[PDB]
């Protein structure tokens, strides 16, 4: 913040929800919260210009997590080679993928 | 001011109820035993999972088994 | 970047419960008492670890001790607990207030003969 | 499904009773019948032209009190908190400045309609 | 989720453009400015469900409320230009021109 | 069997709605020392079917100023609504169980007055748009205390859901804790339905009648048919919220027919009422409502907040 | 007299104790002679799920009890 | 420096205040009748209605 | 206005900015931006003149406008990192409509057509306001993100600015809208020099409002809003001639006053970081601005204009309306440069 | 009487949710079974069906670290049928 | 199913289309009340309630009060719809193919990214805690009681000061 008011007053008003990995409601964790903690935890200390190159591993993982764009690519690949596959006629949906299961508990 | 209370019960009954509401809304809880319960029932309410806590042996008033007398009691809540 | 490492489906396999709801919340607190070494030994381990992979043998023992928790319960208070979970189910929401009666017998029979 | 399918019946119905309504009924269409009522009497001037609205500012007012309505409806959900005493304040704070932006509009006259 | 951004992104775009492009009535644009708020409240709310980020949905909420003040504002606004001129046109709001 | 049990939950309730007109007709006639409908049929009984047939039988008007998209939209409209806002409500099994039915009813409510709206300026016509602002007005009052008397009640309950209510009265009536706000509460479904002391919407004697002065035939009836419906829902809503009927598990039908008899009863006094007193004017609503009820009604809220704490009576969740 | 009002009246309250009865009956009727189990958290939604893949006709009002 | 568009244009009021060309006002015309429940048949009130 | 109107309108104008500058959230500074505007509009339309609500509509549209941007930008944000602030991985776009947007809430060219209008409906007490009070907090969101703005966008909306303003100067005879113009030739200089050091931004802001409140203010004394009539102060109030004089120099930017520290620096530390075209065109540039405040110098102090038969009365009556923060803010903004090393 | 009915009902609230305390460790494991079932059953269907892509490792995770992240339901169930993926979805929004 | 979420966004693309292409104020307020509704369904559909049913309520009332403005103030002898404008209803028609079409575009050219027809539906929700009690958005709005009172404190104050500078610009 341009005037650190609250680090001076030694007050939060607005610094405790700034990511997700903050306290939630009865104590119900984010989506990511490994990831972020260890994002920030790496990050502290040592400046943003610095841990744009030497957090980087974590920023990867956490915007993987979060978005997830990389799953949705292997995802969208493993399901056009089993489209593909099954219009050759080379492939059949297990009985568990089908529709009929041994369901467990 | 007696008299302006007076003429204000009748002919504005609807304005002394609601600041008379309103002021006891305020003082009632600053008076009252009950007051301080809410609180601690609804912290006794128990959402989410209690995680155990790993027994290092010095560990003298967290108990080993929920049965045991050790550990927090709701019979104040029991007998509010 | 590295391959995954999960378990094997022969080593996914344990004697499960297969007991409905109603009957888990009839046995709950009996449940709770009974078995709370086991279970809380299994639970540390999910929280300490964080990697389900990794308590699957303490998860086992866990469903070990359900097992015999309740051939304990059918072998001795097996009627009242039939009575009890019944009107347990019956209710909409699996809700104790309404089947107390029947919840005193089958405390009292336990508490005897168990 | 269940609240899908029951409004789209509900929605079915009062179409179905619409359509039967229009087409059931013999018709004769002409001007005079088709034309706009007044009282007997043709209109004087179209009905799409300004109409004051006297209460303007209760009307805006009547915005932010909703906004306020919007606010407060947590609270249900708010008493089932640990911190009782801030969320006690924090409710009482918002209310009496609630009541005490009613208070000034009155006494400013906010309520009493435009001539 | 991103199939939902792009299209909602989309809809604050157009709600944009009809704002920056007018039309004659002042209404409209404040109905186009209103949109836009509410394509920006459903991003936020969809954002704060799919992170389940609890102590975030007290932020979408603001919005409503913060727009909404200037929503009134502007038909305030609305109703003084209109005692003024007549109508509610943006034509006749040209005085200061010089 | 789904689709049976919505018929079984609209198709009485419609004929309910259609006898509620006879039966408002024949009460205001006793009250008034006349008999009111007994030629048409045995005592009246079919004065509803005939009206029902002539309305829908009679040539609808298309007024060749209006706007059709909206003149035809608006009637379908009410008449869902009506319906629909019936779909959750406990008797004492709702067939749709929702979390937030107390906000669900608030919005399909809310969303109600658009179909006057939408009607009144698709009319065209001057006393169309009459009828229309007044109701806007008409919203602008109730809408306001409405809420926050929802709120001060369900603050004993603790959650917005509707069966919860079967629970929280189980050895009371939540009348007695509220008595103050259910009165605000039924002068707020007095005005909400449109009704005397406060059919402002569609007063013959001002206006030769409101929003639905083109609407003719069967687009007509239907703003009646959920008017009359609405009458029913809004004093159901008012018998379950307060004067909770007796629920015991073993028996749903006892919740069932007492919950019949108390909404009876509110339903009559609705007509009692329209026939004992005259018409508020449409800015002594406002009046009333913002300088007398919402006075009070931020002083019960506050009050309400404050009970369960200092009594140490938090309503439970779920 | 105000008797002739009550056939009404009648109508009225039957028509109005058929939706409750109803839907309690057909509700009973259609989850296994038991009140529909309500779902109004997660926790409850995953205990209707366990039941319906344990009953093994993919029915969550068939019960399994000691026997299984 | 006038230009070809800035002749028509004219120096701004001293005060901020302008003259403008008056704003009739419109009051809409109602017919409370002859055909109305409250004009007992046969009178025709040209109402001249604001709001 | 009434006294509680007041107090609460005052106090929300001074809030906004506060919560915009001691927010370390996004959402927070923007409501600090709606507070500002919410705030700000009643008093411009104080008057209830028919221009003072044509111009509160347009400072209104605009406004409302830029701030949804913002929000924007601050939802995308939160979409992709999670959190409420802008960090170095944010997405670029994001970055660059968050600088336009609070370039359309500040003024800067090429959105700057708004500026003028507004300034000349308003009056002169409240154009102090929208001059001064109201930069400070888009300004500190900008200089929060200084690391990550670009350049390039920078550059050419505050090169943009500084043309436009010294153009548009010339033409206009209000000084109103001379110092609506001015205003944005100095935002420019404050945002061309934000990415590489904002401290001298804040230096310019600093010196800018320093030096146009004494303006301001004495252009209320007499309620001179035109050449014409400012050319009135010979016989209406000879005093202030002198340290009006040196006031528009300094604006204009001379060497011996402080106008020129700003302008220098900021010129130094772009030729360090090898902005040599940019800053020699600002620098060209901003001469027509010396050009279009000596014209009034010249029609104020160095000439004597003709008067009136009547301005004998307004000698007559006498006067009380000069403040001393007038002759504070005057002297020490034209008089300051030999202290110039502690200020940067 | 509503204070002291609240209180009550509190008491039963806290006897439920100790029901569901005492009952969540068995459901933790068969959850846990569960999952890593469904996740293994993946990799050997995606085994068979990537046998021949040019460049493909089979149980690649997409993540650097190699902590156990919670498969979401894409994942969980995206080789199955619309019809699970569309329950995992919405069953519990779309009511009971 | 599948398209359930898919078709409810371009729902909301297509009105608040008409709304950008600004027909009359009564038309504008229907289009919003339609848009409102489906916005309320897709954050439903996502998980939400209260919010989705707040801002349903909340638009509501305003569309309500701005209605009432416009019968009085934004009105015209003939109030234009989305058709009765040429321009108008062509490019209401060219808005909607050319969405269509840009779907089409950026499905061929990134066959996963922005959108995935083909996959569709397959990533609506990711996680949710399948034991879980207190999950329901209501309990984070209801925060702002407790964590972020903050926020209550800036909103309370801006309707606070929204009534005085409300009656001000009107009188
Ligand atoms: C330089 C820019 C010059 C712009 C032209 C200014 C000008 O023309 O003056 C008005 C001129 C009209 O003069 P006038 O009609 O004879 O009456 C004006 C007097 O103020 C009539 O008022 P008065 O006679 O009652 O008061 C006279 C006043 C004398 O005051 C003045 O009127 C002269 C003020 C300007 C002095 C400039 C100093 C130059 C600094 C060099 C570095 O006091 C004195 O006689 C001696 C006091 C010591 C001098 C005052 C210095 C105080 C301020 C210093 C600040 C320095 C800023 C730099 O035109
Ligand atoms: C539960 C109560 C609510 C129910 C609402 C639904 C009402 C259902 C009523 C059932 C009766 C259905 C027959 C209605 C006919 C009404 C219109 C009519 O009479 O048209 C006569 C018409 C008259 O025939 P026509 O056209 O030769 O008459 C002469 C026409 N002119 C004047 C132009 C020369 O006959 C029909 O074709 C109607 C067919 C109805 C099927
Ligand atoms: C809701 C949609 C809002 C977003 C924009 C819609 C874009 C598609 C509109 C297609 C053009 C329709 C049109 O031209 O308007 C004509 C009409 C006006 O028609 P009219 O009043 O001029 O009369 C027409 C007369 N004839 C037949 C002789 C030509 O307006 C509408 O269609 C809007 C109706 C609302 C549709 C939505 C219903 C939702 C249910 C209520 C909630
Ligand atoms: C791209 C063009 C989008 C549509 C252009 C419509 C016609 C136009 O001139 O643009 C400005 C328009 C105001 O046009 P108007 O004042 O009514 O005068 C028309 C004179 N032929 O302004 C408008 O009508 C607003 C247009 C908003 C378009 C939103 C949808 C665009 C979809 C592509
Ligand atoms: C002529 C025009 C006629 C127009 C008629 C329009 C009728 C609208 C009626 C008003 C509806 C406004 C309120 C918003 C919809 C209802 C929201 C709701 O009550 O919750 C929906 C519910 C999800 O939540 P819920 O099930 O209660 O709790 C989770 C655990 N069960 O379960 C759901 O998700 C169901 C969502 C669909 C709700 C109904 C959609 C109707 C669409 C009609 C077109």
């Amino acid at each position: 913040p341009f005037l650190d008011i609250q680090k001076k007053l030694g007050i939060s008003l607005d610094r405790h929800f700034m990511f997700l990995s903050a306290e939630q409601p009865y104590k119900n964790a984010a989506r990511c919260h490994a990831f972020e903690k260890e994002w920030i935890e790496c990050a502290h200390g040592i400046g943003g210009t610095r841990a744009k190159k030497e957090c980087k591993i974590e920023f990867d993982d956490f915007e993987e997590c979060l978005l997830r764009y990389k799953t949705m690519r292997r995802m969208h690949d493993i399901k056009k080679q089993r489209e593909k596959l099954m219009k050759e006629g080379k492939y059949t949906p297990p009985p568990h993928h089908s529709g009929r299961e041994e369901p467990r508990p | 001011i007696s008299a302006f209370l007076k003429n204000a019960w009748a002919k504005e009954p609807v304005l002394v109820v609601s600041f008379s509401v309103w002021g006891l809304a305020i003082i009632m809880p600053m008076i009252s035993p009950y007051t301080k319960y809410a609180s601690m029932i609804n912290k006794a309410t128990p959402y989410n999972y209690p995680v155990p806590v790993r027994d290092d042996g010095n560990m003298p008033d967290v108990p080993s088994h929920p049965q045991d007398p050790l550990g927090p009691s709701l019979d104040w809540l029991k007998n509010l | 970047p590295g391959i995954v490492e999960l378990p094997t489906l022969e080593e996914l396999k344990v004697e499960e419960v297969k007991v409905s709801s109603a009957v888990l919340k009839a046995a709950a607190h009996h449940y709770g008492a009974q078995c709370d070494k086991t279970n809380k030994e299994f639970m540390l381990c999910r929280w300490e670890e964080k990697d389900p992979r990794r308590c699957l043998k303490e998860g086992k023992l866990v469903n070990g001790c359900a097992l015999n928790f309740f051939r304990q319960i059918k072998s001795h208070c097996a009627e009242p607990f039939t009575e009890y979970w019944t009107c347990l189910d019956y209710s909409n929401m699996q809700l104790f207030r309404h089947c107390r009666q029947q919840q005193a017998k089958f405390d009292q029979c336990v508490l005897d003969k168990l | 499904m269940n609240l899908y399918t029951v409004i789209f019946i509900n929605i079915l119905l009062s179409l179905t009773l619409i359509l039967v309504a229009f087409w059931l009924p013999q018709m004769n269409l002409y001007s005079e019948k088709a034309n706009p009522y007044e009282c007997g009497f043709d209109p004087t001037s179209s009905a799409r032209l300004p109409f004051s609205m006297k209460f303007f500012l209760v009307a805006i007012t009547f915005l932010l009190f909703d906004l306020e309505i919007a606010l407060l409806l947590p609270l249900p959900w708010a008493i089932q908190t640990i911190k009782t005493s801030t969320m006690m304040i924090m409710a009482f704070i918002l209310v009496t400045i609630l009541s005490l932006g009613l208070a000034y509009e009155w006494t400013q006259k906010g309520l009493e309609w435009t001539e | 989720m991103p199939s939902t951004f792009f299209n909602l992104t989309m809809a604050f775009s157009l709600s944009l453009l009809g704002t920056l492009m007018f039309r004659s009535h002042l209404m409209s644009t404040l109905l186009c400015l209103e949109g836009m708020v509410l394509s920006l409240f459903i991003m936020t709310s969809v954002t704060s469900l799919n992170s389940n980020s609890m102590s975030s949905m007290p932020i979408p909420i603001t919005i409503l409320v913060f727009a909404a003040c200037e929503a009134a504002v502007g038909l305030a606004l609305l109703v003084k230009v209109s005692n003024t001129y007549g109508t509610d046109y943006v034509q006749n709001l040209n005085l200061l021109q010089c | 069997m789904f689709f049976i049990n919505i018929l079984t939950l609209l198709v009485p309730i419609l004929i309910a709605m259609a006898f509620l007109t006879l039966v408002e007709r024949k009460i205001l006639g006793y009250m008034q020392l006349r008999k009111g409908p007994n030629i048409v049929g045995p005592y009246g009984i079919l004065q509803p079917f005939a009206d029902a047939m002539k309305l829908f039988m009679k040539e609808p008007m298309r007024p060749l100023t209006t706007s059709m998209s909206l003149f035809i939209i608006a009637p379908t409209l009410s008449l869902t609504l009506a319906l629909s806002l019936w779909v959750p409500l406990p008797m004492p099994h709702p067939l749709i169980n929702l979390n937030l039915g107390i906000l669900f009813i608030l919005a399909t409510s809310s969303l109600s007055v658009y179909s006057i709206l939408w009607s009144g300026w698709a009319s065209n016509s001057k006393y169309s748009l009459f009828g229309a602002l007044r109701a806007v007005a008409q919203t602008i009052s109730y809408e306001v205390t409405m809420a926050i008397i929802l709120l001060s009640v369900l603050l004993m309950n603790g959650s917005y859901s509707l069966q919860t209510l079967i629970t929280t009265q189980e050895h009371m009536w939540l009348l007695l804790p509220a008595w103050p706000m259910a009165m605000m509460w039924f002068i707020s479904t007095l005005a909400e339905t449109n009704r005397a002391p406060f059919d402002l919407t569609e007063g013959e004697s001002e206006l030769v009648s409101g929003f639905n002065v083109e609407y003719a035939a069967g687009p007509f009836a239907l703003f009646f048919m959920a008017e009359y419906t609405n009458i029913i829902l809004m004093n159901a809503l008012t018998t379950i919220i307060f004067l909770g009927p007796l629920y015991y598990i073993n028996l749903p039908e006892l919740y069932s027919t007492n919950f019949m008899m108390e909404a009876l009863l509110l339903s009559s006094t609705f007509l009692w009422i329209r026939a004992s007193y005259p018409r508020f004017r449409y800015d002594q609503l406002m009046h009333l409502l913002w300088k007398n009820f919402l006075p009070l009604t931020l002083a019960l809220c506050m009050w309400h907040i404050s009970l369960p704490i200092f009594t140490a009576g938090v309503p439970p969740y779920m | 007299m105000w008797f002739e009002i009550l056939p009404g009246l009648a109508i009225m309250g039957v028509c109005l104790v058929i939706p409750g009865v109803s839907t309690a009956y057909i509700h009973k009727f259609t989850n296994g002679g038991k009140e529909k189990r309500v779902a109004r958290v997660q926790y409850q939604w995953y205990l209707m799920e366990r039941d319906r893949r344990i009953s093994g006709v993919n029915r969550y009002y068939v019960s399994k009890g000691l026997e299984n | 420096y006038p230009s070809k568009e800035t002749a028509h244009w004219k120096p701004p009021p001293w005060n901020d205040v302008d003259i403008l060309k008056e704003k009739a006002v419109t009051n809409m015309t109602l017919n409370f009748g002859p055909q109305h429940p409250a004009a007992h048949g046969v009178l025709r009130l040209v109402l001249e209605l604001s709001g | 206005m009434n006294p509680i109107t007041l107090a609460i309108i005052y106090f929300t104008i001074f809030l906004g900015p506060v919560i915009t500058m001691s927010s370390t959230n996004l959402m927070l500074m923007w409501v600090g931006l709606e507070f500002s505007l919410l705030a700000i509009i009643p008093m411009l339309i104080n008057k209830k003149n028919p221009r003072s609500t044509e111009a509160a509509t347009k400072y209104f549209v605009t406004q409302a406008t830029a701030s949804m941007i913002i929000l924007l930008a601050i939802v995308l944000n939160y979409k992709q990192l999670g959190t409420w602030m802008f960090q170095q991985q944010t997405n670029g776009l994001i970055l660059n409509m968050t600088l336009m947007a609070l370039s359309m809430k500040l003024g800067l060219a090429p959105f700057h057509f708004w500026l003028p209008e507004v300034t000349q409906g308003i009056p002169l007490h409240m154009g102090l306001i929208l001059l001064t009070w109201q930069k400070i907090a888009p300004l500190s969101i900008l200089i929060q993100i200084y690391p990550l703005l670009n350049s390039t966008i920078i550059l050419m909306l505050a090169i943009t600015s500084i043309f436009m303003g010294a153009w548009g100067g010339l033409n206009q005879t209000q000084m109103r809208k001379i110092m609506a113009y001015s205003s944005i030739a100095h935002m420019g200089w404050m945002l061309a020099i934000l990415p590489y050091n904002p401290s001298l931004t804040l230096l310019n802001l600093m010196i800018y409002i320093i030096l146009t409140a004494p303006m301001f203010m004495a252009l209320m004394l007499n309620n001179s809003m035109t050449i014409n009539s400012i050319s009135l102060l010979w016989n209406k109030t000879p005093a202030m001639l002198t340290m009006i004089s040196l006031m528009l120099l300094s604006l204009g930017g001379l060497p011996p006053l402080t106008g020129f520290l700003p302008k220098w620096i900021i010129i130094t530390e772009l030729m360090k970081n090898n902005c040599l075209i940019m800053a020699t065109l600002m620098a060209m540039m901003a001469l027509l601005n010396l050009f279009f405040y000596t014209r009034l110098i010249y029609s104020t102090s160095l000439t004597m204009f003709p008067t009136n038969n009547n301005s004998k009365m307004m000698t007559h009556q006498t006067k009380t309306k000069p403040n001393l923060m007038f002759s504070t803010l005057a002297i020490m903004s034209t008089m300051t440069l030999p202290l110039a090393p502690q200020l940067i | 009487r509503m204070m002291r009915w609240n209180q009550e009902r509190r008491r039963l609230l806290i006897e439920d949710l100790e029901a569901r305390i005492a009952l969540m460790p068995l459901f933790q494991a068969e959850k846990d079974r569960r999952t890593l079932q469904i996740l293994r059953e993946n990799l050997e269907e995606e085994a068979i069906i990537m046998k021949d892509v040019p460049n493909w490792k089979v149980g690649e995770s997409v993540f650097h670290t190699t902590r156990w992240v919670p498969p979401l339901i894409g994942e969980m169930y995206g080789l199955r049928t619309k019809e699970e993926m569309s329950n995992a979805n919405f069953g519990f929004t779309w009511y009971t | 199913m599948n398209n359930y979420i898919f078709v409810l966004s371009s729902l909301f693309l297509v009105g608040c289309l008409g709304l950008a292409l600004k027909p009359s104020p009564i038309y504008g307020g229907l289009g919003l009340i339609v848009s409102g509704f489906v916005g309320c369904l897709m954050v439903l559909g996502f998980g939400g309630s209260f919010l989705g049913l707040m801002v349903f309520l909340i638009y509501l009332g305003g569309m309500l009060v701005v209605f009432g403005y416009t019968t009085a103030m934004a009105t015209e002898e003939y109030p234009e719809t989305w058709g009765s404008n040429w321009l108008i209803l062509g490019f209401l028609v060219l808005g909607v193919i050319m969405e269509v079409f840009l779907i089409c575009v950026l499905n061929y050219y990134d066959e996963v990214g922005v959108i995935n027809l083909d996959g569709l539906g397959d990533w609506l929700m990711y996680e949710v805690d399948d034991v879980g009690v207190m999950l329901e958005g209501g309990i984070g709005v209801a925060a702002m009681y407790s964590c972020a009172t903050w926020m209550m404190v800036v909103a309370g104050w801006s309707l606070f000061a929204g009534i005085f500078i409300i009656i001000e610009i009107t009188r």
